[PDB]
RNA sequence: UACUGAUAACCGCAGCAGGUCUCCAAGGUGAACAGCCUCUAGUUGAUAGAAUAAUGUAGAUAAGGGAAGUCGGCAAAAUAG
RNA sequence: UUAGUGACGCGCAUGAAUGGAUUAACGAGAUUCCCACUGUCCCUAUCUACUAUCUAGCGAAACCACAGCCAAGGGAACGGGC
RNA sequence: UUGUGGCAGUCAAGCGUUCAUAGCGACAUUGCUUUUUGAUUCUUCGAUGUCGGCUCUUCCUAUCAUACCGAAGCAGAAUUCGGUAAGCGUUGGAUUGUUCACCCACUAAUAGGGAACGUGAGCUGGGUUUAGACCGUCGUGAGACAGGUUAGUUUUACCCUACUGAUGAAUGUUACCGCAAUAGUAAUUGAACUUAGUACGAGAGGAACAGUUCAUUCGGAUAAUUGGUUUUUGCGGCUGUCUGAUCAGGCAUUGCCGCGAAGCUACCAUCCGCUGGAUUAUGGCUGAACGCCUCUAAGUCAGAAUCCAUGCUAGAACGCGGUGAUU
């Protein structure tokens, strides 16, 4: 018979199977459509999520009740040390998809990146790219003809970059390596850009700019095996339920004599790869700079890092991206920042954002202070002091 | 022993 | 909101599900108001319609004048007592739940309001704003 | 933006931090934390709480 | 005429959380052989180790509302000398 | 408010030790409302111990024609087999 | 099977100021359905766990609302009829065990149904329908009563399959970067301001497109802040007892109380939720058939919450590629 009262499906079926991601680094399953007119640039970047903090800014939204008034907003910080370009590979179109024909690498690969090709680095002759590097040193023979092959073919071109993990406080020592598409023009110019940038570094200022909308692609926080209640948001059965209330009561009708795929079942929660779109950049900050956390209105020389450091991460001694709101992933997780795929005007993606203040108080508690000088002024001399 | 089918 | 609601209201946390008795802040002769409905409320299985500061609810009078009791009438919430976030970032709350009696287009039946009112309700109902002394 | 002062402790309140309590007499009490809010609700006096600015003033500590 | 007199000597198919008559009875708190702690005396027995997912059993806490839940205030809370 | 209470009564088929009508006190009896109280609920979340889990040792039972992917058809008119 | 129930047609005497068909439609007649109730007794009596509710999923369309349209006895506003459409939604409560019903209220709307009259090794057990007991009526009596009342044990999964997640041999080894067949897919609805007291209308009344700001339901994340949680048994305090006192502590099955970081977490907190093509209905172009006319027959334009892609989620463990090192 028919359901007594209507209600919607608990959960989204296009986010199935709610399984563990195949890797910890989510992969970009789509890059922005290429305009073969603009200069050569990366469509994405690699960074590590540090944490979240608090922002004040004056809103410019004509029609709202908070126009030209101060609002408080949550931002997330992504430590973005400059990536290092080691390699390109060309993709050509086929009736079975895009297919890579060649991958050209740089001559000198750094240890942190050739650690990505080992599961046991402490016991190895390290023997990686030791013949490919001797493929150089005869002027360009085995390399320039591969690049010319990529030029003659390869409607799509992607650069291999790796992270400078040693510049972060993470104790991982193993760089993340990724393919990032180039969306300039003239595949010859694409690959010449790559060749010139081999062994060289690319900063986030050359890729992202302020008030720009981006997508964050990351594997989300893991929570292990979870029951249907928190996994799907189903109703708790009442108190006097024998053999458990934290369940789904009916998991199907008699016919079809099967459990359907659309029925809420217990299982893995978290560690899914997620793409979250339209997160505005509120600041692109440099690491060759103090007063990273200063504004036009505060003007007190303080870095972006809170007192005591970002909890479970550390400092932001390198460059960073302050992006509005909440992005998938937890602290210390590799995040892939991607340019938007469509032009969103929207009267909200075009708002020019001018920050007024940045919270640099401790996140290890109820922080009263933003700076140790402020702490010292408020509290006075202590028994530790002289 | 259920006295129900009655 | 609705008929006499001049403007829009940013969301603020709901505290007053149907069944809630809140004090009456005006001088119409009613002491409390028993909420039986909320205007502008959605429909979800088992979800109780709940009201916040600024909402126009349907209410009865349980304690007060007999000519007001035993009948349904519109009311407006002016104090919540559950914390809600302003876009200024501050969370704020009163100590009691409080409403006033009104007509479906927002004109207050009484002439005064005892205690403070929320600026969110004052901006949404001008007859409330006129008869309100302190607005926070 | 303005930096406010805790009505109980005297601590500075930066934006988005703490709570605000409007009392029936229309008075506004700003709290930096649930600690001071809870002591207020427990009806404690700040002049007898040893970490409050008012205690330290009344006792001449760092004056 | 020894010995047990019972979470192992009795009866329950058994070294079963059941049942099975009675005597003696310290200090403190406190109305109190109540509950809680301790002295004398007696035990330290019950398969263990490593982890801390779901669902459970037992115990609990929860903003604002306050029986709108349910056949029904079932359960729990509140009260308590 | 198909509930409850108070009244009405041509009462299918009330009624007098088949006891009738009352009734203070009493009731782990059946019931309605009110105050208070609360995670019963809005709407869920979190913590603890013992489990489940993995290991060493020990080691059953129910049940069992053969066995175990589905749709339709027909068919003892709802098949795992056709 | 379909009498009965429900739904839909044909015809057109009439109603509708005039006027059969805007909307209705008698006398008659053709059918569909199987959510009614019956008829039947094919299966099941070496047992297929019956009412209802709670919970959860899917499906149908005979569409209540939402999108797009056609018609009117459509001036506007509101309403009625109809079409393509099941993509998305369809509530909270008083009484009743109820299905059903009836009222209150919100709502864009409170549409109908199926899935062994879905769903009891999923719950509950209020009712029905063992045994106790009361009443009324019937009965000489024992006892009877789809008459009423009260009390009345809801067992087992560790197996196969399915489902959710999780490993994994073999494709020379091992490692890294990738492709993308197939499967799934998601966003939804409303108000306010303005348009505008404008169009329309004698007046009364009274819109709409674009645009802006917000909100409803849903979903996916997140924990800066607020709140919750507290074996941080972290700090402090309190009781009783014990360690001669002090200090410092033990026990009270986490002794109690306040605060309480971290972590987890809440529409109780915050952020986010894409744009292109092909089409339905319908309206049209040219244009014959039928020297005229005709959206249609050839051909074609625009067009929906529709479909397919973009995008998003997995990645075939017998689908594939490129690269590194290869004792
Ligand atoms: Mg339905
Ligand atoms: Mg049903
Ligand atoms: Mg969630
Ligand atoms: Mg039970
Ligand atoms: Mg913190
Ligand atoms: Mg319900
Ligand atoms: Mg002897
Ligand atoms: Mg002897
Ligand atoms: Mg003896
Ligand atoms: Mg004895
Ligand atoms: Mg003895
Ligand atoms: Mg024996
Ligand atoms: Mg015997
Ligand atoms: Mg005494
Ligand atoms: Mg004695
Ligand atoms: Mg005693
Ligand atoms: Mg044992
Ligand atoms: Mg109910
Ligand atoms: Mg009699
Ligand atoms: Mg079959
Ligand atoms: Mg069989
Ligand atoms: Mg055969
Ligand atoms: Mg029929
Ligand atoms: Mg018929
Ligand atoms: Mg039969
Ligand atoms: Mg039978
Ligand atoms: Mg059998
Ligand atoms: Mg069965
Ligand atoms: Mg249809
Ligand atoms: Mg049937
Ligand atoms: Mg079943
Ligand atoms: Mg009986
Ligand atoms: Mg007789
Ligand atoms: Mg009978
Ligand atoms: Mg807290
Ligand atoms: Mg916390
Ligand atoms: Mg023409």
């Amino acid at each position: 018979s028919h359901r007594k009262y209507e209600a919607p499906r608990h959960g989204h079926l296009g986010f199935l199977p709610r399984k563990r991601a195949a890797s910890i680094r989510a992969r970009v399953k789509a890059f922005p459509k290429d305009d073969r007119s603009k200069p050569v640039a990366l469509t994405s970047f690699l960074g590590y999520k540090a944490g979240m903090t608090t922002i004040v800014r004056d809103l410019d939204r004509p029609g709202s009740k908070f126009h030209k008034r101060e609002v408080v907003e949550a931002v997330t910080v992504v430590d973005t040390p400059p990536v290092v370009v080691v390699g390109v590979v060309g993709y050509v179109e086929t009736p079975r998809g895009l297919r890579s024909l060649t991958t050209v690498w740089a001559e000198h690969l750094s240890d942190e990146v050739k650690r990505r090709f080992y599961k046991n680095w402490y016991k190895s002759k390290k023997k990686a790219f030791t013949k490919y590097s001797a493929k150089y040193a005869q002027d360009g023979a085995g390399i320039e003809r591969e690049l010319a092959r990529i030029k003659k073919y390869a409607s799509v071109v992607r650069v291999l970059v790796h992270t400078q993990i040693r510049k972060t406080p993470l104790a991982q020592k193993k760089a993340h390596l990724a393919e990032i598409q180039l969306n300039g023009g003239s595949i010859s110019e694409k690959v010449d850009w790559a060749r010139e940038h081999f062994e060289k570094t690319v900063a986030v200022d050359s890729v992202f700019e302020q008030n720009e909308m981006i997508d964050a692609i990351a594997v989300t926080k893991g929570h292990g095996f979870e029951g249907v209640t928190h996994r799907w948001g189903t109703k708790k059965l009442p108190r006097k339920t024998h053999r458990g209330l934290r369940k789904v009561a009916c998991i199907g009708a008699w016919h079809p004599a099967h459990v359907m795929w659309s029925v809420a079942r217990a299982g893995q929660r978290g560690y899914h790869s997620r793409t979250s779109i339209n997160h505005k950049i509120y600041r692109v900050g440099k690491g060759d700079d103090e007063a990273n956390g200063a504004t036009s209105f505060d003007r007190t020389k303080k870095t972006i890092t809170p007192m005591g450091g970002f909890v479970h991460y550390g400092e932001i001694k390198n460059d960073f991206i302050m992006v509005k709101g909440c992005i998938p992933g937890n602290r210390k997780r590799i995040v892939t920042l991607r340019k938007s795929l469509y032009t969103n005007t929207s009267r909200k993606a075009l708002e020019e954002v001018s920050l007024k203040w940045i919270d640099t108080a401790s996140k290890f508690g109820k922080g009263r202070f933003q700076t140790p000088a402020e702490k010292h002024a408020f509290m006075g001399t202590l028994k530790k002091d002289l | 022993e259920s006295w129900m089918e009655r | 909101s609705g008929n006499g609601a001049q403007g829009t209201k940013f969301r603020i946390s709901l505290g007053l599900p149907v069944g809630a008795i809140m004090n009456c802040a005006d001088n119409s002769g009613a002491r409390n108001l028993y909420i039986i409905a909320v205007k502008g409320s959605g429909s979800r299985l088992n979800r109780l319609p709940a009201a916040s500061l600024g909402d126009m609810v349907m209410a009865t009078v349980k304690k007060g004048k007999p000519e007001l009791r035993k009948k349904v009438m519109p009311a407006i919430v002016v104090r919540q007592a559950k914390s809600w976030r302003r876009r200024d970032g501050v969370f704020l709350y009163f100590e009691d739940n409080a409403g006033v009696i009104a007509n479906p287009k927002g004109e207050m039946k009484g002439s005064a309001i005892t205690g403070p009112v929320g600026k969110e309700c004052a901006d949404l109902w001008p007859r409330v704003a006129s008869n309100s002394g302190v607005v926070v | 933006m303005k930096v406010e002062i805790d009505s109980f402790s005297g601590a500075k309140i930066y934006p988005g931090r703490g709570t605000l309590f409007v009392r029936g007499d229309s008075k506004i009490f700003r709290f930096q934390n649930s600690k001071s809010a809870s002591l207020f609700k427990q009806r404690k006096n700040p002049r007898r709480i040893a970490w409050t600015v008012l205690f330290r003033k009344h006792h001449k500590k760092g004056i």
